[PDB]
């Protein structure tokens, strides 16, 4: 009942 | 769109300029926007029924527009403020139905290779500016990293009533204006 | 102009033969430079210009991060394709077909309205038989809002009596949807 | 002109420590790698090339992103370590191989005893001529005559006794070939003629 | 670890040829390159989930396959002379890997013709009296002459058992005419022992040249023997 993402990540 | 798939899906579309500065987070299905999520408001907004069945926390996107713009003030200095190009967008106005005078209709104006994501989409009638009955996808995404977006206006085609789509863009010299008549 | 500096992230899903081949590609752009790829075929970040050198190789070195993104072809996209199994892949919108002559009479346009999925074949017939010199089509259309359209002209020169048929199909359509134009004099 | 390693062939005795060096045209290349190929054969991955310094038993590989250098150290080099190395790069959608930098490593002979010995065939007239157990400094030349063949410097190790020894082999069909006039081309004043 | 066949082949120009290799169990990516002497190593392509993902440079004649084992073919539909070289595959577990693992290669020589192929007479040389006296060592000394193309392998057996301490096999071939470029080769090789280990006349000396030849399918119209993949040996077995 939910779609999933994808994270971003931080450059550092 | 070099990749070939029966189905292409972007869980989602991440984006953060520093002009604003503004953010959108958005899924796409085969090219066509699922939600975005308000990110003002904080509140998740379905585009097609079907998908309100569903439900997404809206604080995922804005926990991903946070990292964007941590990430982007990085790439600012290590490109030594490598600024974003303005592209020519291309308009075309054109019915969602065949017109029939005083049947119900939809005007849809495109406006593609957006870039950057910063533009203004205004409906005219007879020069005077139409509110009631326009509406608007938020920007989707292109393989080639521009955008489109495409604006709509509900109407009653009548034989002495015209309508212009008036687009702003960076990238253009004037404003301008893409006709339709019935 | 204002300058304007832009980020995009894309976390994509590629899906052929149902889940037979499912690969996800997450791109980070800087402005319209896409400058780091994560490919599950290759199973690591990999810079595609120097700007995203150093991301791609900060990422790597955390076997944590390296795991999540490994495994999320199958928790992202293989969980999402199966809501879409129950949403978008069964959207059914039924075409709407039309026929209008037009003038450059010499010209039928068969509009297709409103329809969803992309699939589709239109076909021209005249008198049972398909014309496929002077066929004219616009791309395919996207309207936007889940739907698409496409015009068909086809270039004739009509006999009093001719049928002009337009054939449509679609996913939507147990069997094909005909419009006929029908030629009540010769031009 | 993307990957540019070392030229020549390394001539190197045994037990010395060898650099080879190798320089890359892309900043934008992600990933390293030495590999070893032996004569005629495939090639195998040796090393992963990083900053810090990847040090693997008598190998190390080390990566400068600054001069966009590429080093592989070898420390007291075998006779095994024999072969050609191949420093590999690694860009967006391009692996590229180095032609290679051809080692050799050649031994140390203790005692030389330079000898030319005459051979005879166990089925049998015919002969060949084997130059042996003479200095690793000494080189063979190839003979110019199309009638009598001279082979390359050879050299073998018998382990369990801890000796290894050169040697070179030279033959004829014609009738007038005698070993003392074998090796002519390629010789030490102090080797035996038996 | 990784397999290839055929491992040596002789083909004529205009033949066709196929190569197959099976990557390390597992592995989903197999690359084809070629290694040529004043190149190095070049890339043909890459195969991963069956279908091609890179292609290097060369002509359309090269073509590749992989089946759904990951077991990948290499095609050339029409052979050309300078298409002789080592064939090399390589798998890695992931796409577009920098860590791979080779086969051992396909040695494929191609002529304009098979009348030009001969086995090796193989020679074994018995060791000095001279030597065993000045330095208690034996040389064996063993000559394979005559052969072409340079598909040899050259081994030395004692007592039944494949020795390796104590040899030396050139590491190239001698041309027997070092003009032409079909010119027959020769090789050579030594096995050194004790002069003790020599004297013993039980002692089963054996050098053993293992050729790749013409296969049961090339067609055969000369007078000599068929040049087909044989082993021709010779052997010694030391006096008092
Ligand atoms: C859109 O219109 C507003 C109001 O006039 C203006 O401030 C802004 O600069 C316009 N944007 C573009 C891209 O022209
Ligand atoms: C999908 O399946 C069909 C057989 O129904 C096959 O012909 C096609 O090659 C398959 N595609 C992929 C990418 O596996």
């Amino acid at each position: 009942a939910t779609p999933l993402l994808m994270q971003a990540l931080p450059m550092g | 769109e070099d990749i070939v798939a029966d189905h292409v899906a972007s869980y989602g579309v991440n984006l953060y300029q520093s002009y604003g500065p503004s953010g959108q987070y958005t899924h796409e299905f085969d090219g066509d926007e699922q939600f975005y999520v308000d990110l003002g408001r904080k509140e998740t907004v379905w585009s097609l029924p079907v998908l309100r069945q569903f439900r997404f926390d809206p604080q995922f996107a804005l926990t991903n527009i946070a990292v964007l713009k941590h990430n982007l003030n990085s790439l600012i200095k290590r490109s030594n403020s490598t600024a974003a190009t303005n592209e020519v967008p291309e308009v075309t106005v054109f019915s969602k139905s065949p017109v029939t005078l005083g049947q119900p209709n939809i005007l849809i104006c495109l406006v593609d290779n957006i870039f950057p994501p910063v533009v203004n989409i205004t409906w005219l009638s007879n020069g005077h500016s139409v509110t009631e009955g326009v509406s608007e996808t938020s920007f989707l995404s292109k393989s080639d990293h521009s955008f489109f977006k495409i604006s709509y206006l509900t109407l009653l085609p009548s034989a002495e009533e015209s309508y212009d789509c008036k687009v702003e863009h960076w990238g253009l010299d004037k404003p301008l204006l893409k006709h339709w008549e019935p | 102009s204002p300058e304007d500096f832009v980020y995009q992230f894309k976390g994509m899903c590629y899906f052929t033969n149902g889940t037979e081949r499912v690969r996800l590609v997450s791109r980070s752009i800087y402005n319209r430079e896409e400058i780091v790829r994560f490919d599950s075929d290759v199973g690591e970040f990999r810079a595609v210009t120097l700007l995203g050198l150093p991301a791609a190789e900060y990422w790597n070195s955390q076997k944590d991060i390296l795991e999540r993104k490994r495994a999320a072809v199958d928790r992202v996209c293989r969980h999402n394709y199966q809501l879409e199994l129950r949403t978008t892949l069964q959207r059914r919108v039924e075409p709407t077909v039309t026929i209008s002559p037009s003038r450059t009479h010499n010209l039928l346009v068969c509009s297709v309205t409103d329809f969803y999925p992309a699939q589709i074949k239109v076909r021209w017939f005249r008198n049972d038989q398909e014309e496929t010199a002077g066929v004219v089509s616009t791309p395919l259309i996207r309207n936007g809002d889940w739907t698409f359209q496409i015009l068909v002209m086809l270039e004739m020169t009509p006999q009093r009596g001719d049928v002009y048929t337009c054939h449509v199909e679609h996913p939507s359509l147990q069997s094909p949807i005909t419009v006929e134009w029908r030629a009540q004099s010769t031009g | 002109k993307e990957v540019e390693q070392d030229p020549g062939p390394f001539n190197v005795p045994e037990g010395a420590t060898v650099a080879f060096n190798c320089t890359y045209s892309n900043s934008a290349s992600q990933s390293f790698f030495w590999y070893r190929q032996d004569c005629r054969k495939e090639p195998k991955l040796l090393m992963s090339v990083y900053s810090s310094g990847n040090e693997d038993g008598r190998f190390t590989a080390q990566l400068n992103r600054a001069s966009q250098y590429i080093s592989l150290l070898i420390r007291d080099s075998k006779l095994s370590d024999s072969a050609t190395y191949l420093c590999v790069v690694m860009g967006f959608q391009k692996l590229v191989f180095g032609t290679g930098t051809r080692l050799l490593v050649s031994p140390n002979i203790q005692n030389p005893d330079p000898a030319v010995y005459q051979l005879r065939d166990s089925k049998s007239d015919k002969s060949v001529c084997l130059f042996t157990d003479f200095d690793s400094q000494t080189n063979v030349s190839q003979s110019k005559d199309s009638d009598v063949y001279i082979t390359d410097k050879c050299v073998l190790d018998m382990r369990s006794m801890d000796f290894k020894s050169n040697s070179a082999v030279a033959w004829s069909n014609k009738s007038d070939f005698a070993c003392a006039n074998a090796f002519n081309n390629s010789i030490p004043e102090d080797t035996f003629f038996p | 670890g990784v397999t290839q066949t055929p491992r040596y082949l002789i083909k004529t120009r205009g033949q066709q040829v196929t190569l197959s290799c099976s990557p390390i169990s597992g592995h989903r990516s197999v690359s084809w390159y070629q290694q040529t002497p004043g190149q190095g190593l070049q890339f043909l392509f890459e195969y991963f989930s069956e279908t091609q993902r890179n292609k290097g440079n060369f002509p359309g004649r090269f073509s590749g396959r992989q089946f759904s084992n990951s077991r990948s073919e290499m095609n050339v539909s029409t052979l050309e002379l300078g298409d002789s070289a080592l064939y090399l595959c390589a798998s890695s577990l992931r796409a577009e890997s920098g860590e791979l693992f080779f086969g051992e290669g396909s040695r494929l020589t191609v002529l304009e013709d098979l009348n030009k192929v001969f086995p090796p007479e193989v020679a074994v040389f018995e060791p000095s009296e001279a030597e065993i006296s000045h330095t208690q060592k034996a040389t064996l000394v063993c000559l394979a002459t005559g052969f072409f193309p340079d598909h040899v392998e050259l081994s030395w057996w004692v007592n039944g058992k494949e020795v390796h301490s104590g040899v030396c096999t050139d590491p190239q071939p001698l041309k027997e005419q070092p003009a032409l470029n079909d010119s027959r080769y020769a090789l050579s090789s030594r096995l050194r022992v004790s002069a003790t280990f020599w004297q013993n006349p039980r002692n089963h000396f054996r050098c053993q040249v293992q050729f790749y030849g013409l296969s049961e399918n090339d067609e055969w119209t000369q007078d000599r023997a068929k040049p087909v993949t044989q082993i021709v040996s010779a052997e010694a077995w030391g006096r008092a």
